[PDB]
């Protein structure tokens, strides 16, 4: 029982945050391309 | 009788233990050259590795003691190994020498830990999250442990080398007393002696390194 | 399209839909958003199934349906007794991540 | 004997390969996986992943999250959400993000966003330490 | 007195005056302890 | 005297019982190391229990020493 | 007297048996640390068992001390 | 008497053997804590085994005390 | 007599050796608790091994008691 | 005789040393239970090691009993 | 003299109590090995606790030796 | 003689210290069983460490027996 | 003499305390086996800690033997 699960999160959120952290710490050479390949366009209705 | 190897050696009425204590550093030649022979090459490599493995954890104030600690871990080590030579007198087997290596070092470390940082120094006697009803004894126990640690160092080294050499000598005597009886038993005891000798080499190195590491961690605590 | 086609005859049996899918090649961010929305819905599905169009060839495609189990399913599955360092928390995290994975896979197909 | 399958949503690093040992940073600790390992399944936390090939060379990737699964047939599947090779990163950006997240932490007060911040901090700490 | 203070006292001074002061105090304490021991014998 | 002698013997014996406290603190702090290595976010809280654990182990140890002195001086 | 002497010896001996309780509480609280570090949501409940565990370890320890005093005073 | 004296000594000695039961219950309840922290749904069932485990540890402890009294009174 | 006295002393001493069986059963049943908490589907089978484990621990314990009686009565 | 008496005392003492083998087999079979509960496919192989483990624990135990008899009869 | 004799006996007895510190450091460093093998990123921090753990185990051990010398020389 | 008697007593006592080696090998081979059940691919390598582990446990045990004989014959 | 006799008794007693070091090294090397079986990439580093762990366990053991000889010869 990790701390964030005690806070009410979900591993999907954990994974999003971690992937975003690795994408931001990416060099500007690869940063735009990597961010493109993981951008979210879906919209809830 | 049995402790003949630990009596302060004298030759021609002269206290030749001094020469034995002075000798180890004669096995570490130095050189201002850039490329040098094999011995100094490997020895500089070993000193580099030891310095890296020991001092790294310390802050900028601790690493000033670096020259001390490395020297320590060399001296002891060499002495220990020189002990494993036949008929050699091992000066680490003497409680006097280890006391004089420990009490000054641990002493000065606690001294400098008290001079500055006196607040947290007296606060290290109390762990962080201690509830109230058990405060007093938790102080006195730390007091005893701290105020005795040098004794622990000195004895842990002294008697360890003592027991090592004494047991090697006893199994040697046993092999002697089995020379005129079953030859296969003589060979078995001899092999046990060989294994014990290897273990004694290892214990020499390890005891040097552990004495060093303990003093180093005390320094780290008081810095 | 599927929401508009199924909304009339099936409106009560409906939780959430999604748009903006189809213009851009789908990426894992989309699937993660969908998994988020599905978990944060106040509906604990004991079982589920995703239905997509498994691409077979440039001329052929087969409408396929993959199953989607829940935490209790994999937990109580006796064949899961041979898997190691397993508890409800790890299985929950792995369940959620596999949900997102299979949604991504269905999208890319 | 070990059939490895290291994959990312957009890229396949290994596939059915034959390595000797893979080290993964599972959310419940790090551990190694060699052939015939006990069957298990785990989720990952941001960390290095060193894959040891039979020859002896080691490929050191970095994964932010995902799922490792080793099965009865010594078939390992490691799926990682963002699997970057260590060269595509830098220490300064990581350290700066770490500072920003620590600052937001000492500023924030609500458990949900506090946990979010702490997760970001964990990712960035793992980053800085894993790089160098 | 020459090449002695030049090759011994020269390098060690920064250690012998600032790094090792507490070491000297501990040396004094150890010497006093040893003297007390040798006394009660 | 035989009484004084037996006081010394019983003192050493009752002192033996501190090995239990020694092993107890060993176990407690070992488990604290493991538990922290697992779930470091709880460090603070964990440490609390540790102290308490320690606080009872030494407890029993104390009793031993108690009899020791309570034989060495009070009797 | 030889009787008083043996009373002291047997008292120290029976006191030795508290090392078992020492190690027992050590183990119990170490396991509590680990179990809490794993599943902290159960902390409260876990703690209960701990106390109970402790409550039986000290139990056996008590018996030792019992004989101790039951030899030192009652006999 | 020397007989009475040796009875006291042997009683303390045979009493020493309760440390084993002490450590045994310590281990049993520690393991129960861990096993419950892992799979709490089985708590009830687990507890059963615990008691049984305990019921045999104290068992051996009893034997020690047995000889103790069986030397202190019956002999 | 000195012989009878030493019989009592040696009996208590040989009795001390039951602490090993005590701790052994403690460990065995603790491990059984853990192993069942981890793979409960194997409970039955696991239990078997437990008994066997127990059956050898008590085994060694028996030997101790053996000498005990084999000194107390047969000698 | 004092010699016979000391033979009995030393026999009981040397017998004490079987507690080590008792706890050793306890640990070995407990670990076997756990290891089987985790990777049952290896049961056969695991069992082998267990026996070997046991075969050395009893080994040391034997030595104790050895001196025992080697004092009780040979001396 | 009987006094000197009992001093020697009580010294050996009080010395027995160092086995507790021995097992305690054994457990502490074993747990450190495990905890480091699990979460190596915390190595430094973990090591700290280890030392502290050690620093209290030896603590109790010291007390034993204390009485030892405090009987051998001071009494 | 009282000397011969004390030689026998001290021999049995120094022999007691083999229980430590017994439990040590028990633990080592139990851990080997577990570690192999986890990561069997490393079996060979693991076994090596085991032997070494064993090779030091018996080591300490040897010392005990040493004093034993070094009292029984050499003194 | 009674002095020499008590020297032998106290020597055997103080020797008993090596069981702690025996079990300590047993635990240390068992944990090393487990920790290596888990995270073999750290083998080298792990081994270091092991030695250190060992280096302190034997430490306490040494003290026991110390008193032993420091009673057998120095006193």
């Amino acid at each position: 029982v990790a701390y964030w699960r005690q806070a009410g999160l979900s591993y999907i959120r954990y994974s999003q945050i971690c992937a975003k952290a690795v994408r931001d710490a990416l060099k500007t050479e690869f940063k735009a391309n990597a961010e493109k390949t993981s951008g979210s366009n879906v919209k809830i209705v | 009788n049995l402790f003949a190897s630990f009596i302060a050696p004298t030759i021609l009425g002269l206290p030749a233990a001094v020469l034995i204590i002075l000798f180890p550093p004669l096995l570490i030649p130095t050189s201002k050259y850039l490329i040098n022979n094999r011995l100094i090459t490997t020895q500089q490599w070993l000193i580099k590795l030891t310095s890296k493995q020991m001092m790294t954890m310390h802050n900028t104030k601790g690493r000033t003691w670096s020259l001390m600690l490395v020297s320590l871990i060399i001296f002891i080590a060499t002495t220990n190994l020189l002990g494993l030579l036949p008929h050699s007198f091992t000066p680490t087997t003497q409680l006097s020498m280890n006391l004089a290596m420990a009490i000054p070092l641990w002493a000065g470390t606690v001294i400098m830990g008290f001079r500055s940082k006196i607040k947290n120094a007296l606060a290290h006697f109390l762990p962080q999250g201690t509830p109230t009803p058990l405060i007093p004894m938790l102080v006195i126990i730390e007091t005893i442990s701290l105020l005795i640690q040098p004794m622990a160092l000195a004895v842990r080294l002294t008697a360890n080398i003592t027991a090592g050499h004494l047991l090697m000598h006893l199994i040697g005597s046993a092999t002697l007393a089995m020379s005129t009886i079953n030859l296969p038993s003589t060979l078995i005891i001899f092999t046990i002696l060989i294994l014990l000798t290897i273990l004694e080499i290892a214990v020499a190195l390890i005891q040097a390194y552990v004495f060093t590491l303990l003093v180093s961690l005390y320094l780290h605590d008081n810095t | 399209k599927i929401r508009g086609i199924l909304y009339r005859t099936h409106s009560d049996q409906f939780l959430v839909a999604f748009k903006e899918v189809g213009r851009k090649p789908p990426t894992f961010g989309d699937a993660s958003v969908i998994a988020l929305e599905l978990l944060n819905s106040g509906y604990e599905f004991d079982e589920g199934s995703i239905i997509f169009n498994k691409f077979r060839s440039v001329i052929s495609y087969k409408t396929e349906e993959k199953p989607i189990f829940s935490l209790n399913t994999v937990a109580s599955a006796d064949s899961m007794s041979i898997y190691d360092d397993i508890d409800a928390d790890v299985l929950q995290n792995y369940q959620e991540y596999n949900l997102a994975n299979i949604i991504y896979y269905s999208l890319k197909e | 004997q070990m059939s490895f399958t290291f994959a990312s949503p957009t890229q396949v690093f290994f596939n059915g390969a034959n390595v000797r040992q893979v080290d993964v940073p599972t959310l419940t600790g790090a551990f190694g996986i060699l052939a015939a390992h006990v069957p298990t399944l785990q989720v990952l936390r941001p960390g290095l992943v060193v894959v040891h090939a039979e020859d002896g060379t080691t490929s050191k990737y970095f994964v932010s999250s995902g799922s490792i699964a080793v099965n009865a047939d010594s078939s390992v599947q490691l799926l990682a959400e963002e699997a970057v090779t260590l060269d595509m990163l830098d220490l300064g950006a990581a350290k700066a993000n770490l500072e920003k997240a620590q600052a937001e932490l000492v500023g924030t007060a609500d458990e949900a966003t506090r946990a979010e911040i702490q997760i970001r901090i964990e990712a960035n700490e793992a980053l800085v330490k894993a790089l160098e | 007195l020459q090449s002695i203070i030049k090759n011994i006292w020269i390098p060690m001074k920064p250690y012998y005056t600032k790094v090792y002061q507490e070491i000297w105090i501990g040396m004094g304490l150890m010497g006093f302890i040893v003297y007390k021991i040798r006394a009660a014998d | 005297d035989i009484d004084t002698a037996a006081k010394f013997i019983g003192a050493g014996a009752a002192t033996v019982g501190v090995a239990g406290s020694g092993a107890g603190i060993g176990t407690v702090f070992g488990s604290l190391i493991i538990g922290y290595a697992r779930n470091p976010s709880l460090k603070q809280q964990l440490f609390s229990y540790a102290i308490l654990g320690f606080a009872l182990s030494e407890a029993m140890g104390l009793f031993c020493l108690m009899v020791a002195f309570l034989i060495l001086f009070a009797m």
